[PDB]
């Protein structure tokens, strides 16, 4: 049983610096080295640099030297990873991963003479980091309403609207939790301004247009803003 | 009536500065200036003082004497090939101009992510001199570190040749601390004349060894062990305290006496 | 540095799929010794070979790859059955090489129904002058879904939003495009359609203001 924790989702304004801090378990943290590679949305894999925890040893790359800056803590095992001057550019999730090669054995003294790369046999959670040049607020809501020609027994959608909100994640819920039926929540749109859009439908009865009342609750936390909205034919 | 000061005249004089005989010839980080020259006498200072990984020498006497007698520190390269394993392992004990270093002489290999295989290898030898092998095994002061190394809990050394066979299976312990190292090696030899081969078949536990020596046995080459240092006097004549340089055939100096040296 | 990889991978279940990796002269050509892994969607990644052949404790043996000269694959003989995963690869070219990447389907029946609902702006929109129309897109099962919209039998590109194929709870897709512009915009033009190409089937939905 081998697990790595990462530090939380962090969000930045650009030119900002970020701390990421990699707590290791279950193996000696002195005995491996240790990697740091970052994942762009959509995108493959790119490796930053690598520590050696038993002597504090680094090794950047040319994109991320001079902002870049590692460290190691003997005790507890954690390793951190500092970059300053961040920019817009990187928006990444950031893994912490440790090398297969061991190097060191500090009973019997015995030390690899280079290091080559093998592969990396356990990775982090994973840290969620964004960095953007906005201002945090909480969303406009806005109703969507059912089909306009209807029969008796066909089915109808309506929905419920959710634009211009800056932090991640929002959580819609009807009836307070009674309608769950139906429920699909759609992901969100990358606008060209920065926020964020997204909408909830539900299937219902055409009969029972008008006969029961239906809101859409939205939350968002970042902002500690929670808009109720009722939908009416 | 005798010199305070050793005089190489005629003979042929090497001073062992910090290094023992025997680890003159494994290549410790102290004696980089021994290797490759050749000697009639060799000056041990008693101040000679271990600087590499911690061993032990069985037949320890037997070694240091046939490496002295020959007088011939010259090395013979011979490129071994290791199959699936990593050689050049180094020891932060034997500390090398403070990089973590090994013999100069010798390798030691260790398994590489998952395997530790059978070592099937051969240097059959139809020189006109005999070669002299220098190989050790190593003894992990744990359970947990023989697994880590060499991927075998019965490890095995055995190196064989046409007439003799040694097969040694290390035994597991903690020494004493000596210079933070709980690990001991056990240093073997085996002598190859010419039409004979040397075989070395290792499942894990060996420090292998870079080549072999050059041997002109059956010539006068000696060791001596003194505190006197070299002068620049002139006589053939060198004692366990100094140089003799007198006519009498009888002085009462001492008992160790190298040359054409008046008796007792 | 490289180590190019197909962009896709389709394969039938209880069949094999090859996917290959190439680099340029001599990057890969370095005592190949690579490495593999498998990465679910929104997890982490796994190692599955190590040293190009090899496999760590906890693998089954139906993943394997073998050297093809400049040329490093991998072979995938098992049903498929959770196989469908982005695979990655990773090499050795002075600073740690990693590839492109490349995902793998499970075969399913196609059963297209994008069933789309265009919703007019709402009023509160409108006295906010946001005026953006809603088209959702729902249970269809193919990777990507293609859309453009016109207005008045003109093609409108300014002002749209267009989101990736989401997979659904049933193991279908769904994914939603937005259009946003100004209300004397849209009074003024008599009609909205919204055209989905999905291999085949043009959506048919247009809003009437
Ligand atoms: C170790 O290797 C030797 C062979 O020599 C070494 O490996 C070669 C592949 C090659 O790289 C060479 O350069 C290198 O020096 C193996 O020795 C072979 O042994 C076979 C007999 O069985 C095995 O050895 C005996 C002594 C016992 O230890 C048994 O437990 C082993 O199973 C022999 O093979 C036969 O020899 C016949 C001679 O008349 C021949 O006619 C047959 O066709 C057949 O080849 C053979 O004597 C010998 N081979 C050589 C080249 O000497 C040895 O098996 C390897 N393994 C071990 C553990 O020692």
């Amino acid at each position: 049983q081998v697990q790595l924790v990462q530090s939380g989702a962090e969000v930045k304004k650009p030119g900002a610096s970020v701390k990421v801090s990699c707590k290791t378990s279950g193996y000696t943290f002195t005995a491996y080295y240790l990697h740091w590679v970052r994942q762009a949305p959509g995108q493959g894999f790119e490796w930053m640099a690598w520590i050696n925890p038993n002597t504090g040893d680094t090794n950047y790359a040319q994109k991320f030297q001079g902002r870049v800056t590692l460290s190691r803590d003997t005790s507890i095992t954690t390793a951190y990873m500092e970059l300053t001057r961040l920019r817009s550019d990187d928006t990444a999730v950031y893994y912490c991963a440790k090398d297969l090669t061991l190097m060191y054995v500090f009973d019997s003294g015995w030390a690899r003479g280079a290091h080559d790369y093998y592969g990396m046999d356990v990775w982090g959670q994973g840290t969620t980091v964004a960095v953007s040049g906005a201002s945090t607020k909480g969303p406009s809501v806005f109703p969507l309403a059912p089909s306009s020609k209807s029969t008796s027994g066909g089915t109808a959608a309506l929905g419920c609207l959710v634009k211009d909100y800056f932090p991640e994640p929002v959580t819609v819920s009807w009836n307070s939790g009674a309608l769950t039926s139906g429920v699909h929540t759609f992901p969100a749109v990358l606008q060209s301004s920065g926020l964020y859009s997204l909408s909830s439908v539900v299937t219902v009865p055409s009969s029972s247009l008008g006969t029961q009342t239906y809101i859409c609750n939205v939350n968002h936390k970042p902002s500690n803003t929670k808009v109720d909205k009722r939908v009416e034919p | 009536q005798h010199l305070p000061e050793l005089c190489p005249s005629p003979l042929r004089l090497v001073d062992g500065q910090t290094c023992d005989i025997v680890n003159g010839a494994l290549g410790s980080p102290g004696c980089d200036h021994l290797n490759g020259a050749e000697w009639d006498i060799f000056i041990e200072r008693p101040t000679a003082v271990d600087t590499c990984y911690p061993f032990d020498v069985p037949d320890y006497q037997s070694l240091r004497s046939i490496l002295a007698n020959n007088g011939k520190f010259e090395f013979i390269a011979e490129e071994f090939q290791w199959s699936t394993v990593k050689q050049n392992g180094v020891s932060a004990s034997c500390s090398r101009a403070n990089v973590n270093d090994f013999f100069n002489r010798l390798n030691w290999l260790t398994g590489k992510n998952g395997l530790y295989p059978l070592q099937n290898l051969t240097k059959i030898n139809n020189g006109d001199y005999a070669r002299l092998y220098i190989w050790g095994v190593h003894h992990p002061p744990n359970i947990g570190d023989q697994t880590n190394l060499y991927k075998n809990n019965p490890g095995r050394v055995t190196v064989s040749t046409k007439t003799s066979q040694t097969s040694v299976v290390p035994n597991i312990g903690s020494r004493p601390k000596v210079r933070d190292q709980e690990g001991r090696i056990s240093f073997y030899w085996t002598i190859v004349e010419p039409g004979d081969l040397i075989v070395f078949n290792t499942i894990g536990n060996l420090i292998a060894p870079r080549g072999h020596y050059k041997l002109n046995s059956q010539k006068k080459s000696t060791i001596l062990n003194t505190a006197v240092p070299i002068g620049s006097c002139v006589s053939k004549c060198h004692t366990d305290r100094g140089s003799i340089t007198t006519t009498k055939p009888f002085q009462n100096i001492s008992r160790i006496s190298i040359g054409d040296c008046p008796k007792y | 540095s490289a180590l190019t990889q197909p962009a896709s991978v389709s394969g039938s279940p209880g069949q094999s799929v090859t996917i290959s990796c190439t680099g340029t002269n001599s990057d890969v050509g370095t005592f190949d010794l690579v490495s593999w892994y498998q990465q679910y969607p929104g997890k982490a990644p796994k190692l599955i070979i190590y040293e190009g052949s090899r496999r760590p404790s906890g693998v089954s043996d139906r993943f394997s790859g073998s050297k093809s000269g400049n040329t490093a694959s991998l072979t995938i003989s098992g049903l498929q059955a959770e196989d469908e995963a982005d695979y990655y690869c990773s090499s050795y070219a002075g600073s740690v090489v990693f590839g492109g990447g490349t995902k793998l389907t499970v075969l399913g029946q196609p059963k297209g129904a994008p069933s789309v609902t265009l919703f007019p702006p709402s009023s509160e929109e409108l006295q906010a002058n946001k005026a953006t129309l809603v088209c959702l897109i729902s249970d269809f099962y193919p990777g990507a879904v293609t859309v453009a919209w016109k207005a008045d039998s003109s093609p409108v590109k300014a002002g749209v939003e267009t989101t990736t194929p989401s997979k659904q709870s049933n193991n279908k897709y769904a994914a939603s495009s937005y259009l946003s512009l100004t209300p004397e915009q849209w009074k003024s033009h008599r009609s909205y359609s919204c055209q989905v190409t999905h291999e085949g089937s043009t959506v048919e939905k247009t809003v009437a203001p």
